[PDB]
DNA sequence: AGACGGCTGGCACGACTTTTGCAATCGCAGCCCT
DNA sequence: AGGGCTGATCGTGCAAAAGTCGTGCCAGCCGTCT
């Protein structure tokens, strides 16, 4: 009748499920890590060579060169420290004065620095130790002989006009280098293939890392997950303990033994169940899956942790701390779940969710229009309207971000 | 790792010269070891001998 | 469409429709003088199903059962939170009138208190009952309906100048019940094929011209689905459609 | 300090005069109350005072009475600080707190919280209001803006107001040109809204309106001041929907049986 | 502290009388036909007693809303419902021996009283479900712009509400009666008027003027001398010519 | 050659989410002293 | 045999503050262009 509120309707809390939910939203790595750090004192709580064969890494291939040829041993210290700060890419981390400043010698000079890292400027491979790369593509193409033809304009251009190519200012380049049209740019192109992070290229290899901790395999449609068993942790009780705490003449001490053991029994109970209760959540989000990813994050609804919460009777907080910095490996791989939700939009698809693969696809295509020029957010947008789904050229220029397209008048190109 | 199997500060220095933290990384420190990682700036075949 | 449906061979009845479809386009407010069980609920939908915004939305809310003194300030809305023991204005209402009209049966019984404040509504239309919340204005039109003798207010008082006036910008008169006879044969008709066929009841039976006769005799003044009501009561009279149409009934009090 | 006249249309009578000495009251900020029809000249005075407010007064806060249902209307009206009241949470600064500065929109609803009433006195009592539970006082500030379109010393003869309704009410009295009397901007305004009328209606021409309607428009008596006579208008403009096409009638009074 | 003295032998002898009850606390209520200031009697009252340093911060009683008496007399409750817990005592604590003006006596209500009384008679802080309660001696006293002896004939109030009073109500004199400084206090009220319009100067009005003020029934006294007298300030807006004629019955439409 | 424009992003404001951060009483009965 | 009696129990989700985004949209710009 009379609205209002109306009293109607405490305690002590403790943090315990609360540090359980700062292990779950922490990642299984260091959630390990911890639960390592945690079994420890809980006492009831549970060749060498094979091939065995070095590598150059580049910078002691330069070395081995080095070695072979002839050096002083100021030059040496001099060629070492310059090797010393090296970067993959093959350009120089450190500037010359930065060298001179390390070898520490009055008699080092910037000239002697200078000196020493142009005869091992091209030694192996061309532009080593770039140094601020722009006169290492200009050694490249010195090392090629001057027969190839654009050979000038390339140069010249390459001398002081990187600004013209680097906002693709074709139009302004050709105004103020003078550069021949339909022709500057075949001296671009020569330009274009100069080995750019040269030294990037003698790195190639690498070990694979990701941990599969879910496993959907789509079987027979509404796939079939299932966590890493041995990613799941798990303690054993103390039998042992627990009978050597009745019969201890302490019987107390030994019953109080047993009931720590119990309340432990009670927090793997409670890691397990929230393991059981994601694992549920996780039979909720592969039913959603054998559509989505079957139909991939092109066709993807945004969903919400209102909207899953609703579907379990985990708590949103329960469920926003359980999932985070968590993935699984799928038909399609390993995916993370906090990738899972996302924000819904005003599209006139009849309905609200999120762009993702349809935002990624979108660049692709709008890169797919004429390699002229990049296609505009007006692209995007009859795109989208040739989609049936509202989409705004603001929120194209969102969605571009999120895909991290070129700018439409950045990417523009000669065909 | 830390404190543990493959520790830096342990049977010696890191890949490079350049010491775990991040600090020292050139030829310039020959023993010199960073405060926020103690590894001499050094040569990684002691890593079988220490 | 209505699906065209509840028939007026009263060419009256199409002349109303006219003068509805004249009014479809026309965004203004508009009095539907109804019946007693006469049915202006269907043609306000037939209106709407061809709104000039006939995509916009089309709710039907009468305070005629407006039981509650506070389900009005509802209506016009709640603080989030407002008073407490809730979370948000229940605004559906309010919703509908953005991006819509306004319907509303026997708005007789209206606190004339409540009914000025619909007045402040509809020349400008606030953020209403909001518990302090700036107000907003619903892109909201209006249609108006009843069976009272709009006099009969007038004398009462019923509707304030202000109100009767920015109030009413069409009256439209439902025929009296009898006021359509041929429609009614018409109407009824449809009814008859209408109930036959979704009855599924086998064969139609018809109706007796005799029948025919007394129930053109039944003034009716109710006929809204009262017309479908005495038609249900006549088609149990029947029981079963598969003899011909005699059995009609109307008074269902009636014992024996 | 703009025109912003708006849509303030047909005051050939001395409507006119009734705006100048409104204009001679536009700039004091103390107490308003006027008088007139509903619906008619009224709240478009409103709007009119709400220009006489400068553009930079403020939030022509409205007061609509029909509403507030009975109680906390309270809470919005001494305000609602506490708990039990309106959600709690913030203290709820009610729509007279709502108003700092700003209009007090009186309208003049004859609804029967005379409570109300005494309340709104205190409400005008020393620039200050007090929420519930509200702690302390705090002296506000408003611009205060009623009207009227009834008898108010019949009704305190009646005492039907509060004799203090009145009496802290109406630092003047501001009366309307009624319809009856005003009578002077009749073809003028008349036209004025018909322009509107075949503009919505996209009318490719004006149809024009004999002088028989115009008769009938001295005829008239147009109980609703402003708006009666323009939904007539608006209402001749449906009923034809024709271009160019000159009028003959017009349509006001559709209970008027059909012939 | 300081208003719009009626400067007058009723009026100095009103004013004597609040002075007879100057530093006295007890309790009180007012007469008067209408209030000719009773806000600013009571208040100013409020600025002289010994609650000068007390507050002399006033409560409008009849203002009040249905259920909450208990903490309107008492302050925010701590154990009313669950939101609040603390235990904001009396607006008659927040004053709780300052001066408080019990004013909108009139219009208060019917149980409302039964409390209201028996506690003002009888009845230190005892709040909801509280320990212990605590008197709060604030200086007590009320207001009629009414007629409590007619509500005694009524008897809607208590006869304990008529005990209410401490004080003998002093009353002002009707506009009919006091018209005293009306002249000097137009004066007044026009010199205000002009710096509220900020006019330069009045030159005055009719001698026809005074005598309408003399020929004047003047219902709103303490208002209606001020008000029309700005009125016709404004409708007049002229200082060049006098006031010859007064804003009379706005309730009255000119022709 | 100068206004055109389409873009883009800062700007801001709501719309939704969202984590963190709380802290015993009702009994018990055992103890301990007396 | 009586008192004291005292610390012995045992929990947890959601709110409040914060953030944070959608969404777009004005200012400067670049293209170029007539
Ligand atoms: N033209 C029609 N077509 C179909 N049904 C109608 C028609 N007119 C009235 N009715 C029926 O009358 C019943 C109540 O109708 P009506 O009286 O229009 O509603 P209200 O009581 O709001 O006037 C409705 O369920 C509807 O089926
Ligand atoms: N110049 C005009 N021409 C036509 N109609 C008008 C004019 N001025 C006001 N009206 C109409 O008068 C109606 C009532 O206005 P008003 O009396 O201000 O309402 P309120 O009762 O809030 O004061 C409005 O709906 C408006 O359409
Ligand atoms: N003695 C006085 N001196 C100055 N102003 C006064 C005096 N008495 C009354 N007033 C004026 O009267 C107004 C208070 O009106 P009041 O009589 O309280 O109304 P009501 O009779 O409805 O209670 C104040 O604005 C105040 O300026
Ligand atoms: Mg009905
Ligand atoms: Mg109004
Ligand atoms: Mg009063």
């Amino acid at each position: 009748m009379k609205q209002g509120l109306q009293l109607r309707l405490q305690l002590a809390m403790t943090p315990q499920l609360q540090q359980a939910i700062r292990l779950l939203q922490l990642s299984t790595l260091e959630l390990q890590q911890e639960l390592q750090q945690a079994l420890e004192s809980n006492p009831l709580l549970e060749l060498p060579v094979y091939q065995g064969e070095t590598t150059q890494t580049l910078q002691d291939y330069l070395m081995w060169q080095v070695e072979l040829t002839p050096f002083t041993d100021t030059d040496r210290a001099i060629a070492t420290s310059i090797v010393d700060a090296v970067d993959d890419t093959g350009y120089l981390t450190i500037q010359i004065e930065d060298i001179v400043d390390s070898i520490g010698d009055d008699e080092i000079g910037l000239e002697e620095v200078e000196a020493v890292l142009k005869r091992i400027q091209r030694f192996d491979p061309v532009g080593v130790a770039a140094k601020d790369l722009r006169d290492c593509l200009l050694i490249q193409l010195s090392q090629f002989a001057k027969e190839t033809p654009w050979l000038e304009e390339a140069r010249l251009i390459i001398s002081d006009h990187l600004d013209l190519l680097a906002n693709h200012d074709f139009r302004t380049l050709m105004r103020v280098t003078r550069l021949k049209e339909e022709v500057l740019k075949e001296a671009v192109n020569l330009i274009q293939s100069l080995d750019p992070r040269p030294g990037q290229s003698i790195q190639t290899s690498e070990p694979e890392y990701v941990i599969p901790d879910v496993l959907v395999r789509k079987v027979s449609g509404r796939w079939t997950v299932e966590l890493n068993a041995d990613s799941i942790p798990r303690l054993k009780i103390n039998q042992q303990y627990a009978a050597m705490g009745n019969s201890a003449r302490n019987d107390a001490d030994g019953q109080f033994i047993r009931s720590n053991l119990q309340e432990a029994r009670w927090l793997i109970k409670s890691l397990e169940s929230r393991n059981d209760t994601l694992l549920r959540v996780s039979r909720c989000i592969v039913e959603q899956q054998q559509a989505f990813f079957e139909q991939g994050e092109e066709y993807m609804k945004p969903m919400v942790l209102a909207d899953i919460a609703q579907a379990v009777e985990m708590h949103e907080s329960t469920i926003s701390r359980v999932t985070t910095q968590k993935y699984l490996h799928s038909p399609r791989g390993i995916f993370e779940l906090k990738y899972f939700f996302s924000s819904h939009v005003n599209t006139e698809g009849g309905g609200e969710a999120s762009s993702t693969a349809i935002r990624a696809l979108v660049k692709k295509l709008i890169a797919a229009e004429n390699p002229a020029k990049p296609l505009s957010d007006s692209k995007l947008t009859s795109m989208l309207s040739e989609q049936g789904i509202m989409v705004a050229r603001r929120t194209v220029a969102k969605y571009r971000e999120s895909l991290s397209i070129p700018p439409s008048n950045q990417r523009k190109q000669l065909v | 790792e830390r404190d543990g199997l493959f520790c830096a500060r342990i049977f010696g220095p890191v890949k490079d010269y350049e010491c775990l933290c991040g600090k020292y990384k050139r030829l310039k420190h020959r023993g010199v070891i960073c405060e926020k990682c103690g590894v001499e700036v050094t040569q990684t075949k002691v890593r079988r001998e220490r | 469409e209505y699906k065209d449906n509840l028939l007026g061979e009263a060419n009256s009845f199409l002349e109303v429709l006219e003068q509805v479809s004249h009014l479809a386009p026309l965004d203004k407010p508009v009095l539907i003088i109804g019946e007693r069980g006469t049915g202006k609920e269907l043609i306000a939908s037939r209106l709407h199903y061809l709104s000039s915004r006939w995509q916009g939305p089309f709710i039907s809310l009468n305070c005629a059962a407006l039981n509650e003194n506070l389900l009005d300030s509802e209506l016009f809305g709640h603080e989030a939170g407002a008073f407490t023991g809730a979370q948000k204005r229940h605004p559906g209402r309010f919703e509908r009138a953005d991006g819509g009209t306004l319907f509303l049966d026997e708005l007789a019984t209206a606190p004339m208190m409540v009914q000025e404040k619909l007045l402040r509504v509809i020349e400008y239309g606030e953020l209403e009952r909001v518990g302090g919340s700036q107000p907003l204005q619903v892109n909201v039109r209006l249609v108006c309906a009843t069976n009272a003798d709009l006099p009969a207010m007038v004398n009462e008082g019923t509707f304030r100048a202000d109100l009767l006036d920015r109030l009413a910008f069409d009256v439209v008169q439902l025929p009296p019940l009898r006021e359509r006879e041929s429609d009614i044969m018409l109407m009824a008709e449809y009814f008859a094929i209408q109930m036959c066929r979704e009855i599924k009841l086998p064969l139609f039976p018809g109706f007796t011209e005799r029948a025919r006769e007394t129930l053109l005799n039944y003034r009716w003044p109710g006929n809204i689905r009262e017309l479908k009501n005495v038609v249900e009561r006549s088609v149990y009279r029947h029981g079963t459609s598969d003899y011909p149409l005699d059995d009609i009934i109307i008074d269902p009090f009636k014992r024996r």
